[PDB]
């Protein structure tokens, strides 16, 4: 089924026209929270925000509220905040979030300059040295050591409750030429990077859910998820054809608006996962494939 | 504010 479909779909020319179905048929609920003029400095975009339902809610009397929405997967057993790129007021908001929902991994698919406009703050500490506190949430961030390969960065950041004194490994995946609007280089590049933080465990239900982020938390975000979680469903499903990513899309825009900007990001998508149930099906030896594939040195 | 679709 999956794969019949998308050649069809290629054979008409009618990804857009596909897409804009997506965007009729999706999700509409409430964002009052988000909309309420005490937060429009919390906000990066005017046309992106958490619906009331999905927000999460800082642990905070003064001002609960962040840009940033729980993706909750049902079926597939697996949640993922999806947040905009942090702004230089909500960089504090941002680990405190990460603090209170015990994540373990960050994975951030955006630059924070991008086509000559800053697109996200800069909120992790680029050299060891030169940590960063943020006191409003009473936080401290250390960069401990990083792992620089041609197209993404692993990076070690110790996180450091000053209130509670107690620290946590935060594990930072990113994807550092994934442009704006657009498409990984490969859907093995793709494969790759998201087999790496599968690998490290920052996905797994004895932590929480990890924090994917873009610019805006919906374009590249969507595409990274949407992936994960329809290979996810391939292997728990009798029929692993039965998977129909449109609708695992309109599922998860049930919980953040505007997941997957673009016609070509949804195809990518179905690229991706294509290519990923070659995993799924048995052949483990396939993530060697794409490593050399992605030429990662 | 900015527009993140446009
Ligand atoms: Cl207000
Ligand atoms: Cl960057
Ligand atoms: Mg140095």
């Amino acid at each position: 089924e999956m794969e019949k479909e998308f050649e069809q779909i290629d054979k008409s020319g009618s990804w857009a026209a596909i897409y804009q179905d997506i965007r009729h048929e999706a999700s509409d609920f409430p964002c009052r929270v988000a909309k309420l003029p005490k937060n429009k400095n919390r906000n990066r975009y005017r046309d992106v925000s958490p619906f009331d339902h999905s927000r999460i809610k800082l642990h905070q009397e003064d001002n609960d509220y962040i840009n940033a929405s729980l993706i909750k997967m049902e079926e597939a057993q697996r949640s993922y905040i999806l947040t905009q790129g942090p702004l230089p007021n909500t960089c504090g908001h941002f680990w405190e979030m990460v603090w209170e929902q015990k994540s373990r991994g960050v994975v951030m698919l955006n630059r924070v300059m991008e086509k000559g406009s800053l697109k996200c703050a800069q909120y992790w500490p680029q050299k060891e040295e030169k940590e960063m506190i943020f006191e409003d949430t009473n936080l401290k961030l250390t960069l401990i050591s990083e792992d620089i390969k041609s197209y993404y960065t692993v990076r070690q950041l110790e996180l450091e409750n000053l209130t509670t004194q107690e620290t946590r490994e935060i594990l930072h995946f990113h994807y550092t030429t994934w442009p704006d609007f657009g498409v990984p280089e490969s859907p093995a590049s793709f494969l790759n990077f998201l087999f790496k933080v599968r690998e490290s465990g920052s996905l797994s239900p004895e932590h929480g859910p990890v924090v994917v982020h873009s610019s805006a938390g919906i374009g590249r975000s969507g595409t990274f998820c949407l992936a994960d979680t329809c290979l996810l469903l391939m292997d728990k499903r009798k029929d692993p054809s039965s998977v129909d990513i449109k609708k695992v899309l309109l599922e998860m825009r049930k919980f953040r608006m505007g997941l997957i900007q673009t016609a070509d990001q949804l195809r990518f998508s179905y690229l991706a996962v294509i290519e990923g149930a070659k995993f799924i099906m048995g052949d483990s030896s396939v993530q060697d494939q794409w490593k050399e594939l992605s030429h990662e040195d | 504010g900015p527009l993140y679709d446009e």
